[PDB]
């Protein structure tokens, strides 16, 4: 018996920022999903071309987690098919998405007085993100004809601070995302559940 | 790329600042008004400097874009509230010229306190002084003294600062394009670039007088019964054919006759509807007033109040170790966090205000999807006219019989009825010939209608023509009467109170009709009644995101503002009016003694 490391993703201190989510690579152990379950408080709880029932049963090669950051708003531009800053231009997913994604309040975690500016999401970009890229670039964003150079008019930060604070409300407060991907590639499948 | 992609993005940069320090600037708001401290004002002192810098530095940006080349309404609705100069447009002389006078005013209104001739050491500051002196006593003597002196004392004093503030706010307004401070002030009610939805600010003077046209009446009737009420409790001093003396409306200013009921009540021998004893009985507290107006709010198909509402909100007074100001105010901090400020006690009063601050917050809470510069009501009477309707809704007998506070066996008689729709009538009739004289007044000043020697000498005329009120000491030239009010003296529109009033008996008519109500409109609840809840909702999330007229058409269907509805609600007492002075004189001269 060799159990994932979902605890040091799930449990993990600090989380990434949506436009950095961190993806683990899960292979060579017994993906135990029963132990997801020990973090009761789950705003949601959606697979998409799965079954959580049925996931214990299937044998994958490797499990990619993706973990991030985001507002309660914006937990629902985390699907196939959906349109938004975040689903644009920080994490988009595929229309075809087989995995199932994770999402719990942090209010007490993530949130701080004064404001809790160590998370960012990208607002602006040129053109919208491919499924499962990743865009760390901090170029100004040109909005203007005028050449890009020093921030001013029509020349703004492609990165937004979110500032959680414990006080916001449910809709604004800090959600700590984490999108389990299942790739089934051909080669032995590594990740199995517990027998 | 375009205009209108580069002001987009510029929108969505600022509401995304300005969320947060908007949430910062009333955050410290909050923490002071709940615990006033030195360093709680400090706070908010910071707070908001920091947010008129962020303001002020956001608005020269947005002039850049212009607005001939912004084809989408709410991008365009935007940029003009960003590009609004305000007092930025003059010098810096004259701008910290206006400051000064506005904040010497507040103080002189503020400070202000009469001292008794007799005796020079016995002085009395206005709230707890006169205004209740004026609301309480009986006195012709005591009451004409009070009144002549607040207005020679904090009068006369505050016109030498009245004149300089008009011109330099007629200047303001003309470099901001405006004709003078009437434009800037009739300016919310503007509507451009929406066809068959437009509206100019013209167009408000003239509405406002057809409605007040049709107001007369009613408001002659009122007048006549309240005249004839106050000979017989002030002999020799009131005259059945003149006006009514100033001082003994009941109010220093005269704007709510509310403090008459007592001498005015058609039957005294019935007490009318107070629940006060069967809430202290029943054992009800700040948090079951709240619960029963939550349910309230969920009955018509809003929804229920969140846990940070219940969590950080002050339903009741901490006690003497803070200091908090106990005026109910609904407070929208943003980004998902609404409060109330309430000293919430036992009394029906409490019950019918926490009633209106929780219609304010859903009002506040429906509009939280649009952008931040359209988080606000349609108009500035919607909000106020959103928490009335739900104030009627809250104080029929047939709401307080379901909730349990009213015997089920109590029959609702005619008297009663009668009673109470002539306390509704002192409370918003008597306040709309006021609101309406003084704001014309100030727009006449404002236009230069009346330069500078005749402003207390047409005020007083308008008076008489209007309201009906006489003067009971012959004022000169010299003294200011519209000064001494809190929303002249401190620079705060007065047109919104009208408005609210129309709004609010157009809405209750509408969700009435909604709620397919038989019967008189004051017997009228829309509990448990999710079309008119809906009907509602449909409006509330609109905010100044589309024209007030169109939120008026989708909720009475009618794009101006109508007083049908208000008459529809005072029919009964106007007919009960009309046989009681069918044996007296209606009308009022303009001619009396000065």
């Amino acid at each position: 018996t060799n159990l994932c490391p979902f605890h040091e993703v799930f449990n993990a201190t600090t989380f990434a920022s949506v436009y950095a989510w961190n993806r683990t690579r899960i292979s060579n152990c017994v993906a135990d999903y029963s132990v997801l379950y020990n973090f009761a408080p789950f705003f949601a709880f959606k697979c998409y071309g799965v079954s959580p029932t049925k996931l214990n049963d299937l044998c994958f090669t490797n499990v990619y987690a993706d973990s991030f950051v985001i507002k309660g708003n914006e937990v629902s531009q985390i699907a196939p098919g959906q349109t938004g800053n975040i689903a644009d231009y920080n994490y988009k997913l595929p229309d075809d998405f087989t995995g199932c994604v994770i999402a719990w309040n942090s209010n007490k975690l993530d949130s701080k007085h004064s404001g809790n500016y160590d998370y960012w999401y990208r607002s602006l970009r040129k053109s919208k993100l491919k499924p499962f890229e990743r865009d760390i670039s901090t170029e100004i964003y040109q909005a203007g004809n005028k050449p890009c150079k020093g921030k001013g008019p029509n020349c703004y930060f492609p990165l937004q601070s979110y500032g959680f604070r414990p006080t916001y409300g449910v809709g604004h407060q800090p959600y700590r995302v984490v999108v389990l991907s299942f790739e089934l590639l051909h080669a032995p499948a590594t990740v199995c559940g517990p027998k | 790329s375009t205009i209108e992609e580069q002001a987009k993005t510029f929108l969505d940069k600022f509401n995304h600042e300005a969320e947060d320090l908007f949430y910062q600037s009333s955050l410290a708001s909050w923490n002071y008004n709940t615990n006033i401290t030195e360093e709680n004002v400090q706070n908010m002192n910071n707070a908001g400097d920091k947010w008129s810098a962020f303001l002020k530095e956001q608005s020269t940006l947005a002039q850049m874009y212009p607005l001939q080349e912004i084809q989408n309404l709410t991008v365009k609705l935007q940029l003009q509230a960003l590009q609004q100069n305000g007092s930025s447009v003059l010098s810096e002389d004259k701008s910290k010229r206006l400051n000064t006078i506005l904040n010497t005013m507040s103080t002189i209104y503020s400070t202000g306190k009469v001292c008794n001739p007799d005796n020079p050491q016995e002085c009395l500051l206005l709230e707890p002084g006169l205004n209740e002196i004026m609301a309480n006593s009986l006195d012709y003597n005591e009451r004409l003294w009070a009144w002549e002196s607040w207005r020679s004392e904090v009068g006369k004093q505050l016109r030498p600062l009245y004149e300089e503030y008009v011109v330099l706010k007629n200047e303001m307004a003309r470099a901001n394009h405006y004709e003078d401070y009437g434009d800037y002030w009739r300016g919310d009610y503007e509507v451009n670039g929406v066809d068959g939805y437009d509206y100019s600010r013209g167009q408000l003077i003239e509405d406002v007088e057809h409605t007040f046209e049709e107001i007369k009446p009613l408001y002659e009737h009122l007048h006549a019964y309240v005249r004839a009420k106050l000979m017989n409790a002030y002999p020799s001093y009131i005259s059945p054919i003149g006006c009514l003396p100033a001082h003994l409306l009941g109010d220093m200013w005269g704007r709510f006759w509310t403090n008459l009921y007592s001498l005015t009540v058609p039957f005294g021998q019935k007490p009318n509807i107070d629940v006060t004893d069967a809430m202290v009985d029943q054992a009800w507290d700040a948090q079951r007033i709240f619960k029963e107006a939550e349910k309230f709010f969920v009955s018509v198909g809003l929804p229920n109040m969140t846990q940070g509402f219940w969590e950080n909100s002050m339903l009741t007074d901490p006690g003497n170790v803070q200091k908090a100001v106990c005026h109910p105010t609904a407070w929208d901090l943003g980004k998902g966090d609404f409060r109330i400020l309430m000293c919430t006690k036992v009394t029906m009063d409490d019950f019918l205000t926490a009633h209106h601050e929780m219609g304010h917050i859903q009002y506040d809470m429906a509009y939280a999807a649009q952008p931040f510069l359209l988080r606000n009501g349609a108009n500035e009477g919607f909000h106020e006219a959103v928490g009335e309707i739900m104030s009627l809704s809250a104080a029929t007998p047939k709401h307080l019989k379901s909730i349990g506070l009213l015997s089920p066996d109590f029959q609702e008689d005619n008297e009663t009825e009668i009673n109470f729709l002539l306390k509704q009538a002192l409370t918003i009739v008597g306040t709309l010939p006021f609101t309406y004289m003084l704001e014309k007044w100030r727009w006449m000043v404002f236009k230069g209608e009346i330069p500078k020697d005749q402003w207390m000498k047409k005020w007083w005329e308008m008076k008489r023509e209007i309201v009906g009120v006489v003067e009971p000491v012959p004022h000169d030239e010299t003294y200011c009467d519209p000064a001494s009010l809190f929303h002249v003296s401190n620079d705060y529109s007065f047109i919104r109170y009208y408005t609210r009033t129309l709004y609010q008996f157009q809405f209750q008519e509408a969700l009435c009709q909604a709620a397919k109500h038989e019967g008189p409109l004051h017997k009228c609840d829309i509990s448990n009644s999710t079309e008119a809840g809906q009907k509602l909702f449909n409006m509330l999330r609109l905010g100044k995101s589309e024209p007030w007229t169109l939120a008026l058409e989708n909720v009475v269907g009618a794009k101006n503002m109508n007083v049908r509805p208000l008459l529809n609600y005072f029919e009964p007492l106007f007919t009960w009016l009309k046989d009681q002075n069918k044996n007296s004189f209606v009308g009022w001269s303009t001619d009396w003694s000065p």
